[PDB]
């Protein structure tokens, strides 16, 4: 039973999900909470840092990838590391090449195939890791969800990592505010900071270890770090 | 037996799952092919199943044009005939390419004989489940049917039958070629060939077939043509008008 | 050398000198140049000695190998196209000049191949060094339907006509006759146009003029 | 799945040894008998032909005792089909070695890359073992005469009597008993005939059922000589001895 | 794709069996009654050649198959493995001796190629044996004339006349006592004729029977029909007609 | 490295008429001043609607030829019947990558019964050209003139037939690495056929 | 450099009758500086007798190859090499070494252990076979070589006055040389004796 | 757990490996795609799902080009699809190059379709769980073909499937039959429109976004366009028209 459809990325199911997808979702809310929004002008990421020991010292987890591109991740940390390394290989590929800055679909579509290359052999994987990438092209601003399944949608607001649901039922609210405000960094990052909020429930909010990041017409790819994140709490 | 879907083991019994079942399946189409030669000419009919009327009616095929002498039918599941149609098409060209020479059908036949027994063989292919009945008229070996059968076996016929009515077809060919004395049909015009043909076929299936219930594939000496929908029904009008 | 090749309403004859030279002097007088790769495909060679009947037997190994997989007779036009793309893959590195000749179910055949990996045809060929004599003879005297008889005839004539005016071809006239009705007959000297040559005597040496430094045996076995 | 469908067996048992190897043993102990004989003029090699009727061709008998050298020679007990693989590999090692050197192949030289292989076999790869020891008959210039022995473990030794194949401990046991090193080839040949006899229940033995060679000192060398005997050369020697079986 | 049968398919056992080998020796069994009998003035080589349904030839149907001109091969058991097996024996025969050492092989050591194939699509993973056995016949002035069988197991023997396929007990039997040391050809075809009627009776007749000979052949077709420059091979397989016509002075 | 070279009768043409294309030929091959053919076929079947007059070094056209044949033997089998357009891309694309070793000169010309009949000549280096006619070899500059002025679509076969042996028949005269049999190729919908004159009939009509 | 006379060499063979005769000379140089009269240029396999000539680095390298190839042979037939078949492997070794380096010109000479009959022939670096039963030559000198066997060979000779023709052949060939000089030895090779005579002759 | 299930290097009883089985079982829960061939082109539409206010209209698009004037949708497996399309990409552009002209359907189909069989027959090797309806126009027509997850494809005249592909089915066979094979292109549009808005209507739990496209010979000059601006409201018209609104 179990042993059919798991470790085996051959088989299917009349469903279409396997055993290996349903724990790739669950990897996903053991990482941190990260939340995405966006008018149409800017991309923001909110992004909670809370330590995984008492010792351990506060690191970025969110990485600039490009000048134009950037991803947080949720979930599993070594399978974001590849895929980070491939991504940040094809953007000079292209850039020498065809002079071509990603758009988020294309990048996308890419990431689909390299995982499915892995779930067509028992020696390769499926991951365990969702991302959300920003970016700022000619078509305006992009945030983009990236799954292990391959379901990719380009969104205005989302949230992946645990617990989910707060944050997305407050942003499906101040959409309609939100995409309408273009031009003005200040009010999309501050609503960022509360609807994470709502994600936690009985885990710490920190005044200094949060980290935001952004990316937009105006904005060249920046993560506030530190003090400069107080003003948006 | 032996435990053949597991490992690539033997049977005491000399015949594998793989080899016993490709047997079986290859008729779930509800299909029925014959294969007569004339003296001078080889006639192929075949049934053709449309069932809707979401498809068109003469891109549903069965007998696929492999040279431009060579027919093969294939009897079994569509993939499989494609598969196997891809192959042979390639090994047909690249015979031509090298040797200078066309393809004959038996040099066809032992080509995918031996792919078949690989596939067989190894534990990293799967083999297919496809009859293969390729026809001609051979510049040297004269009308020919040779009709390869899974399992990697194949040989010549007189004439042949395929699909669950293979029986019902092969007692009308027996108790002409009997009848007449030799093991082709008298005449030597296709048309007249392909004429008694169908109606040695609505006698054993037991219902009258129009056109787009058949599908014509005609070899000749040097050609290889397929019949088309107004020239499937000049041969039954005749067949619809006398008793 | 000199090689001819004449094509019949019944068969195809094929035919050649046998001589090897080194220098003026005859090495060889006989020396074959008519490959057997089948009952029913002889070849006719030219060039390089050594060159000719390796790439031949090269040829032969997987054509007699072909017959068999494939399970009919050989074919002219089988290694037709073997040795045009294997001399085209060395581009003619090999120089090998070959007519190959010969009778199938599907009628007669007779090509000719060039070192350079061109292929011909025609209805009378020629090649050799004896090549432009021997031609000659096959362009005039051939004509509109055509016997054993005259086939042979012909044959025997020119590469006799490439004996005399080319000098750098002597020696035994072989010749093999591939009718379709037959297979072959390989009818070796068939002419024997030229003879052995003169001796003047030769005579016991003395003893007194003939020294051995010293003396030894050595086994007939020390391997 | 289909990496689970792995047989697992050419890794270690507890025992020390793998699997598939100690069960091979077993295979060669229920096929042919080769025995080896060194002595001290000589080397004398005896097999029992395992099936020997008229359907057959009776006059072979090199079924199993194939000359690897001018001076050596191996005896086979195990499967002809496992044999044939080992055999050819030495054949030409013996060559390489020939070539580099400018000097025939010492005995244990060329066990010592036989051995190598077969242990080899289920080193790499997962693939089964061999189903074949030999017992290996050869001079060097620089031990005197060799008789080694060498299993499908790659475990080997040296030794002046042994034999395998079926029935080890019956000859064993006879053969340290009768064995000295004042014996000449004729002596050893009729030791040989006794033992085989002791281990094979009949009314008689006939010399067709044998396959016999020995490597003797000759009087056509100062090497050795490898003397081949076939079936009618086994009916005269079994004269000689007047031991009928 | 490659890599999840490495493991070999035959292991042993205690009992030290393989089991592949096993079962595909029960094959050869279950095959057609096949012969050889090297009457030690030739060598003679008899199987049945059958249909398989009423519409189905036999004249398109072979069993004997040449190796190269002077080697011919008989078998019993799965008619693909035979074919396939045939392809690759052919292969070295032609490529390794008669451009390497210019001449046609010695039996004996094309009998060590084809077993040396055998053993090693059992040794190797992933793969398993041909499920047939070889009757390999050949001629040389060297050797004399041979027959040696090659098992499914990739081991071999030689056999002064041997039988294979279903019944093969009693035909061996009845064979042996029929069987001289110097025996006539003639007589030779007949003892072939009589065994395979003891096998199978309504269906037997002489246009269903092939036979083949080493031994008498035909120079007009070697391309000697003309001055020889040899002889040339030995092989040459009859016809039916030939066969019917001694079937009746049986 | 080829030793010794080879040549072709260097004046070939493909015309269009009523219902296609009519495609002539001389043909010879001489390697240095033997004359290594009198007669050649040079009128090479590609498909059998689409054939193709072949020039410049016999070794080379014959070569590439033949793979040219493979692949549109499988591409006809496969992906349905060519064009003359897709004929001429592959021997192009031969051409191309190693026209350090190759020199053809080549006109495909074959029919289709919804573009009618087509001519496509690719020169020496390779490159495709659509035309509704042509005329290639060296001996063609030289008739540039007669063809173009004479050149008239919609002509009668009978009319079409003298024209392309009058063309070459003056071609030939003229050029001196020209000879040979003039050997016509006739595609329409209705097959091909086949027509051969030998020197003594040409010259003279 | 030279690309086989560095070293020189020549090599003759005669039939004679149930015997052959090989002869060859004893020549090493460094260019046209002699210096040493002897090293042996024959071999045999069998009883099949090769001689090869040419650059002594490629004599070498074919002797190691034969001995190699004569051995597997000898193995797996338990049956030695025969002139026939020798003919045949020298020629196969030959052909795929004419794209390699060698400037070879070996000369065999045997009697058949399968019709008794004495056999001869000749090798070039082109591998071109020269099938023989009255002489065959090879070498730097085998021009002059053909026109003294031609003149001074009659058919039918027994091992003495085979022994003398073939001798004086050699000798008188040499005498025009200085790259055939410094001592010459004659096998006369029956099949179950071998007579080896070194003759005296020129040096510089 | 038979090996028909876990293996695809073996035959089955049933002529298919149980996981090619479950693939067509898994493209019908899917979402809702048609195709609509036309006697001068052809009309792809899809069904969007929309689960959220949080996704974008129109730049998330479903129908992607191959080449220019073959457009292709598929349904079923995310993952699966862009694969099967960066294939038929790669196969598109080679035949460009190598012929100097634009793709045949039934070649490009053929292409596609053999890639889909190959991974049908390795043991490890993942299936395809998609079925794309796809087509465009070339120098003989318009043509519209569907393809499969065991590889199998045929030329339809109409093409449905989905959740709603009953519903879709039988509105959209009354319409091809009703019409000579579908009328004009433009007309084909609004029609296609209605069979979506239909098949809506099996899952109201959820909303739509109706998304079509066109590749039409002279009424698109031989291209596949996205079908947007006006022609989209008019099919929307048209569709709340009959399905009552």
């Amino acid at each position: 039973f179990r042993n059919n459809y798991d470790g085996d990325t051959v088989t299917f199911s009349p469903t279409g999900r396997l055993f290996q997808v349903e724990y790739a979702l669950e990897a996903i809310k053991q990482g941190s909470v990260t939340v995405g929004l966006r008018s149409n002008t800017h991309a923001v990421l909110v992004a909670l840092k809370r330590n995984a020991d008492e010792l351990s010292s506060y690191q970025k987890k969110i990485i600039k990838c490009d000048e134009h591109m950037g991803l947080s991740l949720a979930g599993l940390a070594p399978d974001a590391r590849v895929l980070s390394n491939y991504l940040r290989q094809q953007c000079n590929y292209s850039s020498l090449v065809f002079n071509r800055k990603l758009a988020v679909e294309r990048a996308g579509h890419l990431l689909c195939d390299k995982a499915q290359k892995n779930t067509q052999s028992y020696g390769g994987r499926p991951y365990g890791v969702g991302l959300l990438i920003i970016g700022y092209d000619k078509s305006g601003a992009h945030l983009l969800e990236f799954q292990p399944s391959g379901n990719v949608t380009e969104l205005y607001g989302t949230a992946i990592g645990a617990r989910s649901q707060g944050a997305k039922t407050y942003l499906e609210r101040t959409l309609d505010t939100f995409i309408k405000i273009d031009g003005n960094p200040d009010e999309l990052i501050k609503a960022g900071v509360e609807a994470i909020s709502q994600s936690l429930r009985d885990e710490s909010l920190t005044v200094d270890n949060l980290s935001i990041a952004i990316v937009g017409k105006d904005t060249p790819f920046t993560i506030y770090d530190g003090e400069a994140v107080a003003k948006y709490i | 037996a032996g435990y053949d879907r597991h490992i690539t083991i033997f049977s005491p019994e000399g015949r594998l799952y793989q080899v016993e079942y490709a047997f079986k399946a290859t008729n779930q189409t509800n299909i029925n092919s014959l294969a007569v030669r004339g003296k001078d000419c080889t006639v192929v009919i075949s049934q053709k199943k449309v069932p809707d009327k979401l498809l068109d009616p003469t891109t549903v095929s069965y007998i696929f044009c492999i040279s431009r002498t060579i027919g093969m039918v294939v009897n079994g599941p569509i993939p499989d005939a494609r598969n196997a149609a891809l192959r042979a098409k390639a090994e047909a060209a690249e015979f031509r390419y090298k040797y200078g020479y066309d393809m004959p059908c038996d040099v066809l036949a032992k080509r995918m004989a031996n792919l078949s027994q690989i596939y067989t063989q190894r534990a990293y292919m799967r083999p297919l489940g496809v009859i293969l009945t390729f026809v001609s008229v051979d510049e040297e070996l004269g009308p020919s049917i040779y009709k390869t059968d899974p399992a990697g076996y194949y040989v010549g016929y007189k004439a042949t039958a395929t699909g669950p009515k293979q029986q019902e077809i092969t007692t009308n060919l027996e108790n002409h070629f009997k009848k007449s004395k030799i093991d082709h049909i008298n005449e030597e015009s296709w048309e007249k060939v392909v004429e008694f043909a169908i109606t040695h076929m609505i006698d054993a299936l037991g219902t009258e077939f129009s056109k787009n219930d058949l599908e014509v594939g005609v070899a000749t000496k040097d050609k290889f043509f397929t019949l088309s929908a107004e020239n499937i029904e000049e041969r039954l009008v005749a067949i619809a008008e006398q008793d | 050398t000199t090689i001819v090749g004449v094509k019949f309403n019944n068969g195809v004859v094929i035919a050649a000198d046998t001589r090897s030279t080194q220098g003026p002097i005859v090495a060889d007088k006989n020396c074959a140049k008519l490959h057997r790769i089948s009952p029913k495909i002889w070849c006719a060679g030219a060039g390089t000695a050594a060159d000719t009947e390796a790439v031949t037997q090269l040829i032969g190994s997987n054509i007699e190998l072909h017959s068999l997989y494939t399970s009919r007779e050989p074919r002219v036009v089988s290694a037709l196209q073997m040795l045009k793309q294997h001399l085209f893959k060395y581009q003619g590195h090999i120089g090998a000049y070959l007519i190959v000749a010969g009778v199938d179910p599907t009628g007669s055949h007779l090509f000719s191949i060039h070192a350079h990996g061109s292929t011909d045809v025609g209805y009378y060929l020629s090649l050799g060094s004896g090549s432009l004599a021997a031609m000659a003879v096959l362009e005039s005297h051939w004509k509109q339907d055509l016997t054993k008889e005259e086939a042979i005839k012909l044959a025997s004539d020119a590469i006799q006509a490439g004996i005399w005016n080319d000098l750098g071809s002597g020696s035994n006239v072989d010749v093999c006759v591939m009718e379709i009705g037959k297979d072959a007959e390989y009818l070796r000297n068939y002419l024997t146009p030229n003879v052995r040559e003169e001796k003047q005597k030769s005579y016991k040496f003395p003893r007194g003029t003939t020294a051995v430094l010293k003396e030894s045996i050595v086994n007939i076995c020390d391997i | 799945g289909s990496r689970r469908y792995d047989s697992r067996t050419t890794i270690f048992s507890p025992e020390g040894r793998l699997y598939q190897v100690e069960y091979a043993l077993e295979s060669i102990s229920h096929a042919g008998t080769a025995i080896g004989i060194m002595a001290s003029d000589g080397i004398v090699l005896a097999a029992e032909r395992k099936v020997t009727s008229t359907l057959l061709e009776q006059d072979t008998s090199t079924e199993k005792l194939y000359k690897l050298n001018d001076k050596i020679a191996v005896a086979v007990a195990g499967l002809t089909a496992d044999a044939e693989i080992l055999i050819n590999t030495a054949r030409i090692h013996a060559q390489n070695y020939l070539k580099t050197y400018n000097e025939d192949i010492p005995v244990e030289i060329l066990v010592r890359r036989l051995s190598d292989i077969k242990q080899g076999y289920t080193q790499h790869g997962g693939l089964r073992p061999f189903g074949v020891s030999f017992i290996y008959a050869g001079y060097d210039d620089r031990y005197g005469y060799q008789l080694y022995t060498s299993n499908p473990s790659g475990n080997y030794t040296g030794w002046k009597a042994i034999s395998v194949g079926a029935n080890t401990s019956a000859a064993q046991t006879l053969l340290q008993m009768d064995y000295k090193d004042d014996m000449k080839v004729d002596d050893a040949i009729e030791l040989a005939l006794k033992t085989l006899s002791k281990t094979t229940d009949s009314s008689a033995l006939t010399y067709d059922r044998l396959e016999f060679a020995t490597i003797r000192k000759g009087a056509n060398d100062g090497e050795v000589y490898q003397k081949i005997f076939k079936p009618q050369e086994i009916k005269d020697i079994l004269v000689k001895t007047g031991i009928t079986k | 794709m490659t890599d999840r049968y490495s493991f070999s398919l035959t292991t042993f056992s205690p009992s030290g069996k393989l089991g592949q080998i096993d079962y595909a020796l029960t094959a050869v069994k279950q095959g057609v009654t096949s012969l050889g009998i090297k009457a030690t003035n030739g060598v003679v080589i008899a199987t049945e050649k059958k249909s398989s349904s009423p519409l189905a030839m036999s004249e398109t149907l072979s069993k004997v198959s040449l190796l190269t001109p002077d080697i011919g091969a008989v078998y019993s058991g799965m008619g693909p493995d035979y074919r396939v097996l045939v392809d690759k024996s052919r292969k070295v025969a032609h490529t390794s001796y008669k451009r390497i050492y210019g001449e046609y092989p010695p039996t004996k050591l094309l009998v060590s190629e084809v077993a040396k194939i055998m053993q090693e699509a059992t040794q190797s993973g992933g793969v398993r044996p041909f499920g047939v056995s070889l009757l390999i016949a050949g001629h040389d002035e060297f050797n004399g004339f041979s027959l040696y069988q090659v098992d499914p197991s990739g081991s071999y023997f030689p056999w002064k006349a041997t039988a294979i396929g279903k019944g093969s007990v009693a035909a061996k039997t009845f064979l042996e006592k029929r069987w001289n040391d110097e025996l006539e050809l003639e007589d030779a075809i007949h003892i072939a004729l009589l065994t395979l009627k003891e096998s199978v009776e309504g269906e037997f007749n002489g246009d269903t029977i092939e036979l083949a000979i080493i031994g008498d052949e035909n120079p007009d077709l070697l391309g000697y029909t003309g001055i020889p420059t040899d002889k040339g091979p030995r092989f040459r397989k009859l016809t039916s007609q030939e066969i019917n016509d001694r079937l009746e002075a049986l | 490295l080829k030793k010794g070279e080879v040549s072709l009768g260097t004046s070939i043409m493909a015309v269009t008429f009523k219902d296609g294309v009519i495609l002539g030929a001389d043909s010879r091959t001489t390697t240095g001043a033997y004359i290594a053919n009198r007669v050649t076929d040079k009128l090479t079947r590609v498909h059998d609607k689409i054939w193709c007059c072949r020039s410049g070094s016999a070794a080379d056209t014959q070569a590439i030829a033949d793979i040219v044949q493979y692949h549109l033997e499988l591409y006809t089998s496969q992906y349905g019947t060519p064009s003359t357009e897709t004929a001429a891309s592959v021997f192009k694309e031969l051409c191309y990558e190693n026209k350090d070793n190759l020199t053809a000169g080549i006109i495909v010309a074959g029919y289709d019964d919804k573009n009618k009949g087509e001519v496509y000549t690719i020169p020496l280096g390779g490159s495709v050209h659509k035309l509704p006619y042509a005329i290639a070899g060296s001996g063609s500059t030289f008739i540039y003139g007669y063809c173009d002025k004479n050149f008239r679509e919609n002509m009668s076969k009978e009319e079409t037939v003298d024209f392309i042996k009058h063309s070459l028949s003056q071609a030939i005269k003229w050029d001196g690495s020209s000879g040979g049999v003039i050997r016509m190729v006739v595609l329409t919908a209705a097959g091909v056929e086949r027509l051969i004159f030998y020197p003594d009939e040409y010259e003279q009509l | 450099s030279d690309p086989s006379s560095i070293n020189g060499g020549i090599v003759v063979a005669m039939t004679g009758k149930d015997c052959v005769a090989i002869a060859c000379d004893l020549r090493l140089g460094s260019q046209s500086l002699g210096v040493s009269n002897k090293f042996e240029k024959i071999f045999h396999y069998g009883h099949v007798f090769l001689g090869i000539t040419g650059l002594a680095t490629d004599v070498t390298t074919l002797n190691e190859m034969f001995r190699y190839k004569t051995n597997l042979y000898k193995l797996k037939e338990e049956r030695a090499i025969e002139p026939e078949t020798f003919t045949q492997l020298v020629s196969s070794s030959l052909y795929e070494r004419r794209f390699g380096p060698y400037f070879v010109g070996p000369v065999v000479a045997g009697i058949n252990s399968k019709s008794g009959k004495p056999f001869i022939a000749g090798f070039d670096l082109i591998g071109c076979i020269d099938e023989a039963k009255d002489f065959i030559v090879s070498g730097t000198a085998s021009d002059q070589l053909f026109g003294m066997c031609e003149s001074l060979y009659e058919p039918n000779l027994e091992p003495e006055d085979l022994f003398e023709t073939i001798s004086q052949a050699l000798l008188n060939a040499a005498d025009r040389d200085a790259l055939s000089g410094w001592g010459a030895v004659v096998y006369i090779i029956k099949k179950d004796e071998v007579v080896k005579r070194y003759l005296k002759m020129r040096q510089d | 757990g038979t090996g028909y299930d876990l293996s695809n290097s073996v035959f089955s009883p049933d002529g298919r490996n149980f996981q090619v089985e479950y693939a067509v079982k898994a493209v019908e829960n899917g979402t809702t795609s048609i195709g609509i061939k036309c006697n001068d082109g052809v009309v792809f539409a899809v069904e969007k799902l929309i689960t959220s206010k949080l996704l974008v209209p129109q730049k998330n698009v479903k129908i992607q080009v191959v080449d220019r004037h073959i457009g292709c949708v598929y349904s079923g497996l995310i993952p699966d699809g862009r694969h099967l399309v960066n294939r038929g990409r790669e196969e598109a552009a080679s035949f460009k190059k190598l012929y100097k002209t634009p793709i045949p359907i039934p070649a490009f189909a053929d292409r596609l379709g053999q890639y889909v069989q190959a991974h049908t027959l390795y043991n490890s090797v993942r299936p395809f769980g998609v079925s794309t309806i796809f087509g465009g126009v070339d120098k003989n027509g318009a043509h519209l073909y569907m393809l499969e997850p065991s590889g199998s494809y045929w030329g339809y005249k109409g093409a449905a499937t989905g959740k709603g592909r009953q519903s879709a089915k039988a509105e959209l066979e009354k319409l091809v039959d009703h019409h000579p094979e579908g009328l004009s292109a433009r007309e084909a549009v609004k029609q296609a429109a209605k069979i979506i808005y239909l098949a809506h209507e099996d899952n109201k739990e959820k909303d739509f976004e109706l998304e079509i496209s066109w590749c039409s010979l002279s009424e698109t000059n031989g291209l596949h366009k996205f079908v947007k601006g006006d022609l989209l409201q008019e099919a929307i018209d048209f569709a709340q028209k009959e399905i009552n609104g």
